[PDB]
């Protein structure tokens, strides 16, 4: 089995700038006047996309600012100039031999100024309320870079316990990111203190981004 | 009908 | 005119086989060089291909699963079947089909949009979503957020849009996390604050492994 090793394995480049990705094969994957390396281009929520084939074959209707490059065991593929849409994973894929193989992919991060989090709590629902749950959502909407810290306060203390994250991949038009921060507890419990805030620390804060919900009004 | 490399390759590296 | 769809359980008991279908329109698979092929991706993870046919019915298996796979092909309807024995958890993944356009080299030019599929011993499990709008004691706005709280489902995927898919830009879908045996998912949408409520926002819901479809307008909270 030939094995494909990906190098970088994450590329973080500004528009207009050069990402290069290699691909190591165990084995020569050229013979006779053909090197079996293919690339595709996995955007989030898509299926990969057939970028170069036999390692310097741009496909039809793919603009040649990604050029694949290599011969025997490395291969090269370079997305120069990086554009928005590049927010995706890149793998390389060899049919040499059985069986085929990819590589474990390279995701490229585009570099773009800071941005600071717009940072909007929500109380839980009437309808949540009635089967007895009580979810306090925190949404922290297009920043950069990737790094956020949340920290939540049940009426002045930290609660560890019963709090899930989740992160954006990358939006290819605005190349930021997005976060929710969920707080997660019995309707009872949700019902001794009155005070839920939610701490929001970024690269480009000097203080925090506060954001409470008065029960009492 | 025009066997490719690649088809032999596979047949080659076939189980 | 080249389109391939995946079509599949959804959720799988484990032991039980795994049974997928590609229909395809745009070329035929009696073209000469022409081929059909399944790769898969787990979650976060990279690509892995299972098997694919030739327009002569040669059929290749990855030898690491060879036991427990199966692959036909219908010339005639434009489909091809995979069939995969004895599914286990680690068979949890996202299942494309793709085409292979020539005899001259294996690379898959166009794919199908994946078909999700789930083993697992748990109970397909339809979503409650929670509409979630800012609460009485407000603020200045220019621009207010709101938003869907899709919670305590299984299996994946679930699929949200607002106004049925006319309020696409300022939208941030999360992706899904697991607690317990139930993934909960949450969605924002950024509107200019002088259209809310004067304009109805509706987050539209559908998770088809529980086959259900719930449509929720966000609404002040009032009180």
């Amino acid at each position: 089995d030939i094995v494909l090793t990906q190098s970088p394995a994450s590329l973080a480049v500004s528009l207009g700038q050069r990402a290069t990705i290699s691909c190591r094969a165990s084995k020569s994957v050229s013979t006779s006047g053909y090197s079996f390396m293919h690339w595709y281009q996995q955007k989030p929520g898509q299926p990969p996309k057939l970028l170069i084939y036999l390692a310097s074959n741009l496909e039809s209707g793919v603009p040649a600012r990604f050029s694949g490059s290599g011969s025997g065991t490395d291969f090269t593929l370079n997305i120069h100039p990086v554009e928005e849409e590049d927010a995706a994973t890149f793998y390389c894929q060899h049919s040499r031999e059985l069986p085929y193989t990819f590589g474990g992919g390279t995701k490229l991060e585009i570099k773009r100024a800071d941005a600071a989090p717009t940072v909007s709590i929500f109380p839980p629902s009437s309808e949540q309320l009635t089967s007895g749950g009580a979810s306090v959502v925190c949404f922290l909407n297009n920043f950069y870079p990737k790094d956020i810290n949340v920290k939540w306060k049940i009426d002045g203390s930290e609660r560890q316990n019963g709090v899930l994250n989740s992160w954006t991949d990358q939006d290819s038009k605005d190349s930021t990111y997005s976060m929710s921060s969920t707080l997660t507890l019995t309707k009872d419990e949700y019902e001794r203190h009155n005070s839920y805030t939610c701490e929001a620390t970024h690269k480009t804060s000097t203080s925090p981004i506060v954001k409470s919900f008065n029960r009492n009004e | 009908a025009s066997l490719s490399l690649q088809r032999l390759l596979e047949a080659l590296s076939a189980e | 005119q080249v389109t391939l769809k995946e079509s599949g359980p959804g959720i799988l008991q484990p032991s039980q086989t795994l049974s997928l279908t590609c229909s395809f329109s745009g070329f035929s698979l009696s073209t000469s060089g022409m081929g059909v092929g399944w790769i898969r991706q787990p979650s976060g993870k990279g690509l892995e291909w299972l098997a694919h046919i030739w327009w002569d019915d040669v059929k290749r298996y990855n030898p690491a699963l060879k036991s427990r796979l199966t692959i036909s092909k219908d010339t005639s309807s434009s489909q091809v079947f995979l069939k995969i024995a004895s599914g286990d958890t680690i068979d949890t993944a996202t299942y494309y089909c793709a085409r292979i356009p020539t005899d001259d080299y294996y690379a898959l030019d166009h794919w199908g949009q994946g078909a999700s599929v789930t083993v697992s011993s748990a109970k397909t499990t339809p979503p409650s979503v929670y509409p979630l709008a800012p609460g009485s004691a407000a603020q200045t706005n220019s621009m207010v957020t709101l938003g869907c709280l899709v919670k305590g489902y299984f299996p994946e995927p679930v699929t949200v849009t607002w106004n049925s898919g006319s309020l696409s830009s300022g939208v941030h879908t999360f992706p899904a996390v697991l607690q317990s045996d139930l993934y909960t998912l949450s969605s924002s949408v950024t509107v200019p604050s002088s259209t809310w409520p004067s304009e109805t926002v509706t987050c539209n819901v559908a998770h088809p492994a529980s086959s259900t479809k719930v449509d929720k307008k966000i609404v002040p909270r009032d009180c």
